[PDB]
């Protein structure tokens, strides 16, 4: 039964998983529970304005696609393809894709 | 050392590429001014010098009411404004050391400099995938590559200049992207492409290659975490730039040209995670979840790209883009695009006149990168195979495909080189092979070099001459000038009302509009067909109706533009057909018929043996009037037309509700005034 | 001024030359020692 | 399918395109010309002169077949230079291709020289 | 006319609750800052981070979009090299 | 009459104040109108007066703004930024 599938996921995932990547996934998790409301707001009230529509949703996307390219960069079972990238130059270009995110959607929000 | 040779010969080739690449463009400088060619490249300049003196903010909220009269057009809502941005941006750089250069000259010469900047482009993109020695060839071909130049010349001052240099910029982001995997390329990369979004309205392309290019590398199970990082974060951040463009909006979300990119992008993260299942659950409790999971999810987007379509809530195919996947559209459903033969469909010639060598070492370079595929690599075979196919649609394309026959073709040459080279290393059968070897090199030092004399010949002879003046040798090779354009419109702009409305066919809007600052009825972006078949319905009816229409958009003067006296092939008497066809387009048009113009016989003539019709149409009597009394040549009659070869049929009449203004020294532009309505109530008759 | 002949003459000496010192590139990649170890 | 099938189908594709096939189906030229004799006759022509922008049928077709002989020299060759085959057949390898490589341009660059009469003139 | 405004404060005040349940799981799962340290560049980098972060109300409320820029240049290059710094240090304390 | 080609407007000007005068809101399109005035009437003479006037769109600075339709987008961009920030404290320093 999927339940048990599922329990079976959980008691691996909550042993597995280092405490910084856990932090990841509930703020994946804040991301995905922001966007999906705001998605459900647009199509109970209707898609006017959809600019700031757009704009807030683009953002919700964009931050949870970078989050889980820092929950990939910095994950040392990777460090066999992302050769030459130490954790610390992940997390600045994190900062630098998220600047320019968070410019662009304050040119769109209105 | 060796290391300062190998800088030192690097550095030498690529200033000499760079040099010959600024060099060869100013043969059409040289040869008349430093001007501005064409017809479209006037609005670029008009829009160029406006935002250099208005600034920014008054550009961007720009509308014009000196065109398409009486409705105006919204410039800033419907400009790509990249190149004016950039042409502003040098012109204020100079201006601030005080290197006061006229603003002309800055666009002028702006082509040049880009097409220096693209050879540079072009050597670390193939550098990046091959070695030096293949970007150097690259370098050197794209210097001279003919097709290029045929819309890069000095002058020629549109966007194709910047595009492919934004384009190419592109590529290497993403290049750098997928062969590195960081997000800090990856966000260049989105720079880059919000650039040349701003730049070039074939942005589309990249928005639909770079997808493809992803699906390529699932399909062959090479999609790794690279390709991802990659994908997701310019698909994210170019998305969110492109859309703060005004005149594209929201189509990069609303529009069917763009789907191809989110779907890729569903697909990318949906395999991402059941390769995340898969690698945490044990097979027999991961086929189950599996197999569930696939069929709710597939039967969603299989359900929901049914929906978005049949709803038409997504956007269908603009019909250009459509021409483009279906050459028999536009011919059938706009004639204004079939009347262009920049669209028309390429033949092997153009292919040879513009490529030579390239196209017999293109087919080499693509064996390279399938011997030694890479995921990179895919890149270039797509993008090579796509720009083959759609060079071959339509001509104008070419120009996408230059770059990647030049690319492919220094990566064959390269790999000959450093193969029968590699048996010359003597220096640290066998005399048969060195023989062999220093033969095979010396024919392709010969290829190289006939490419070279082929490309400026090709520069010189077809792709220098001028449009906004007219060249003919006299009997003793010195070059007759007909300036009767320029002539005509500095007439308009210097001895008619201020406030007169033109009528022109709108070919020759840009340029009215540029030199003469009058207003006018139509232009040459057809943002509205009915008013353009509101145009043509007046030229191709008679007299005593298109008077009804002048003085209904409250005409000012008539101008037209005749050949018969110098043998200009490219009058409004070769344009009548279209006009016609134009004007009866439209339901207020279906008096017009394009069969009542035509003899009996079924052909077009304007002798005696013409249409009564066409004899007393409009435009007919404004090119022939007076005409038939002169002594066109020396063994003609008079009234001999030096375009259709034949002597007129209706020789002699009179215009009644238009009076000649001012005709040129040589007849090539005619102007008319339209009479103000009869002061006495009487009817003209 | 310079006439469009002499332009023409002054591209096609640059272009022969370009072409022949890249032949001559692809000699002094090949010979070295460091691009093979 | 392995890459080299592919390679070739992108190969047999190229033939085809360059030829022009897109502007014979909706152009639709006839293969060849024809044009009055002296004595009124009509002989027929292979090429549309001074016409850089039009073609017949099967100018395309020769004229892409040539390219595909150039392009596939090159090919022959690269294959010959591997050190397992027989020697024989090497300096034939050596042969065609060299003899691919150098006919198929130089006709190439007779048939321009035949569409337009000032070509490099 | 627009949809009805107690809706409109309604998600409005709706959307917030995931910054609660954000706190809710980290208080509980073990988050922590006690490997921060007052050194000059750690507080000189979130301080300009901070200062970025705001300056986007700023400009969504005021400035235009060349003033923006005009203060996000020298914004980001302080912090960029308040930052540079600090995670060398911090790259130097994991490595070794 | 307010004109693009069609008449838009037609109204009676109001005798006031020594002048023929009207106060009335311009169309919802934008172009190149012209004021007409065309009193023609038997007997008297006809008078003609026509002053052509552009009409354009809006301004983008103009366009509506903090719509209160809108505050949930608002409130998302402004706790992203705040999501982003506290998540930089604490990845960095945990």
């Amino acid at each position: 039964s999927v339940v048990s599938v599922i329990s079976r996921f959980l008691e691996e995932y909550l042993s597995s998983t280092p405490q910084r990547l856990k932090l990841l996934d509930a703020y994946l998790l804040y991301i995905l529970l922001t966007g999906a409301l705001q998605f459900g707001y647009c199509l109970l009230v209707g898609t006017f304005p959809f600019n700031s529509f757009l704009s807030g949703f683009i953002s919700c996307v964009g931050s949870f696609i970078l989050a889980v390219c820092l929950r990939i960069q910095i994950n040392p079972q990777n460090k066999a393809d992302f050769q030459g990238i130490s954790p610390e130059r992940a997390f600045a270009d994190f900062l630098f894709a998220s600047t320019i995110l968070h410019l662009v959607v304050m040119n769109f929000v209105g | 050392s060796y290391e300062k040779q190998d800088t030192l010969l690097k550095l030498l080739i690529l200033s000499m590429a760079a040099v010959l690449s600024f060099s060869t463009r100013l043969f059409a400088v040289l040869r008349f001014e430093s001007v501005i060619h064409e017809f479209d490249p006037y609005f670029n300049y008009r829009t160029t010098r406006f935002l250099a003196e208005e600034g920014f903010y008054k550009f961007h909220n720009w509308f014009d009411d000196r065109a398409w009269y009486p409705l105006g057009r919204i410039i800033g809502g419907t400009i790509y404004p990249g190149l004016m941005i950039t042409s502003a941006a040098i012109y204020h750089v100079l201006h601030f050391f005080h290197i006061t250069i006229d603003i002309r000259n800055v666009c002028v010469f702006l082509a040049p400099l880009f097409s220096s900047f693209t050879t540079i482009v072009t050597y670390h993109l193939t550098k990046e995938l091959k070695d030096a020695g293949a970007g150097l060839l690259a370098a050197a071909m794209i210097a001279v590559v003919p097709g290029y130049i045929s819309r890069s010349v000095a002058g020629s001052y549109d966007n194709e200049g910047i595009a492919i240099f934004c384009m190419l910029l592109t590529y290497y982001m993403w290049i750098k992207a997928v062969k590195t995997g960081s997000i800090c390329w990856a966000a260049k990369c989105a720079l880059a492409y919000f650039y040349m979004v701003s730049s070039w309205g074939g942005y589309v392309f990249l928005i639909n290659l770079i997808p493809l290019h992803v699906l390529v590398l699932m399909l062959t199970g090479r999609f790794s975490h690279r390709i991802y990082v990659a994908y997701c974060t310019v698909y994210c951040l170019g998305t969110i730039l492109s859309m703060q463009i005004s005149f594209v909006g929201f189509q990069p979300v609303l529009s069917s040209e763009h789907m191809a990119a989110f779907g890729v992008f569903g697909l990318c993260q949906i395999h991402a995670f059941v390769d995340y299942l898969r690698s945490k659950l044990n097979p027999q409790q991961f086929e189950v979840l599996f197999r569930s999971v696939i069929s709710l999810v597939g039967f969603v987007l299989l359900t929901v790209g049914a929906l978005l379509m049949l709803t038409g809530k997504i956007s269908p195919w603009t019909g250009r883009f459509y021409s483009l996947l279906d050459p028999s559209y536009a011919k059938n459903n706009i004639p204004i695009i079939a009347s262009v033969s920049e669209h028309q469909p390429t033949t092997w010639s153009s292919y040879y006149f513009d490529l030579q060598l390239l196209v017999f070492m293109f087919p080499v370079g693509l064996y390279y990168c399938f011997s030694n595929l890479s995921d990179a690599r895919i890149f270039i075979i797509m993008y090579g195979v796509t720009s083959m196919y759609f060079s071959a649609v339509m001509v104008r394309l070419m120009l996408v495909l230059a770059p990647v026959m030049c690319i492919l073709s220094g990566i064959g040459v390269s790999q000959v080189l450093s193969t029968y080279m590699k048996n010359l290393d003597i220096s640290r059968t066998y005399p048969i092979k060195n023989e062999v070897a220093s033969g095979m090199i010396l024919v392709m030092a010969f290829f190289l070099i006939t490419y070279t004399f082929h490309s400026t010949w090709v520069t010189s002879e077809a792709y220098s001459s001028p449009s906004i003046v007219l060249s003919a040798r006299g009997g003793d090779g010195s070059r007759i000038i007909f300036d009767d354009f320029r002539e005509a419109y500095y007439w308009l702009r210097h001895n008619t009302p201020e406030d007169a409305k033109v009528m022109s066919w709108w070919d020759y809007g840009y340029q009215i509009t540029a030199m003469a600052n009058r207003t006018i009825l139509v232009d040459n972006n057809t943002w509205n067909n009915t008013h353009i078949s509101r145009v043509g319905q007046a030229m191709a009816s008679t007299e005593e109706k298109a008077y009804e229409i002048m003085r209904e958009l409250d005409v000012s003067y008539v101008l037209v533009i005749f050949g018969g006296l110098t043998g200009y092939s490219s009058d409004d008497i070769n344009k009548f057909l279209w006009m016609v066809r134009i004007g009866g387009s439209t339901d207020t048009g279906k008096h017009i018929k394009e069969n009542d113009y035509y003899t009996p016989t079924g052909e077009f003539r304007v002798d005696r043996e013409g249409s009564p019709v066409l004899l007393n149409c409009l435009m007919y009597k404004m090119c022939y009037y007076r005409f038939g009394q002169v002594y066109t040549e020396a063994k003609r009659p008079p009234g001999f037309d030096r375009v259709r070869n034949a002597e007129i049929g209706n020789k002699d009449f009179e215009l009644d509700v238009l009076e000649e203004a001012y005709t040129t020294e040589h007849w090539l532009v005619r102007i008319y005034k339209v009479k103000d309505l009869d002061n006495r109530g009487l009817s003209r008759t | 001024m310079i006439t469009d002949v002499q332009l023409a003459i002054f591209a096609n000496m640059l272009g022969v030359s370009l072409f022949l010192l890249v032949v001559l590139y692809h000699y002094v990649a090949v010979n070295n020692p460091k691009k093979q170890e | 399918p392995s890459a080299m099938t592919v390679y070739a189908l992108v190969v047999v594709s190229y033939f085809l395109i360059t030829g022009g096939i897109i502007y014979d189906v909706i152009v639709e030229p006839p293969s060849v010309g024809s044009m009055t004799d002296e004595h009124g006759h009509q002989r027929p022509v292979a090429f549309l002169a001074y016409r850089v922008n039009g073609q017949y049928i099967m100018e395309g077709l020769a004229s892409s077949f040539l390219f595909t002989m150039g392009g596939l020299g090159f090919i022959i060759l690269d294959r010959s230079n591997a050190p397992n085959i027989p020697k024989l057949n090497r300096f034939l390898l050596l042969f065609i291709g060299f003899v691919c490589v150098l006919l198929s341009f130089f006709m190439a660059r007779v048939f321009m020289r035949m569409k337009l009469p000032g070509y490099l003139m | 006319k627009r949809p009805p405004t107690v809706v409109s404060n309604t998600f409005t005040a709706l959307i917030l609750s995931p910054l609660l349940l954000l706190f809710a799981l980290w208080i509980r799962i073990g988050a922590n800052v006690s490997n921060f340290t007052f050194a000059p560049s750690t507080i000189i980098f979130h301080l300009g981070h901070a200062a970025m972060l705001g300056l986007m109300y700023v400009y969504w409320t005021q400035l235009n979009m060349f003033q923006t820029l005009k203060y996000l240049a020298i914004l980001g290059s302080v912090t960029f090299l308040a930052g540079n710094r600090m995670l060398a240090q911090q790259a130097v304390k994991r490595t070794a | 009459e307010f004109v693009r080609i069609d008449p838009f407007v037609r109204t009676f000007l109001k005798k006031k104040g020594g002048k023929y005068s009207v106060q009335f809101k311009l169309p919802d399109v934008y172009g190149v109108f012209q004021f007409k005035v065309d009193y023609n009437r038997l007997g008297y003479t006809h008078l003609y007066s026509s002053t052509q006037v552009s009409v354009r769109p809006l301004q983008h600075t103009q366009y509506e703004r903090f719509i209160p339709s809108a505050y949930p987008y608002y409130a998302s961009a402004f706790s992203m930024m705040l999501g982003l920030f506290i998540f930089s404290i604490v990845f960095l320093h945990m």
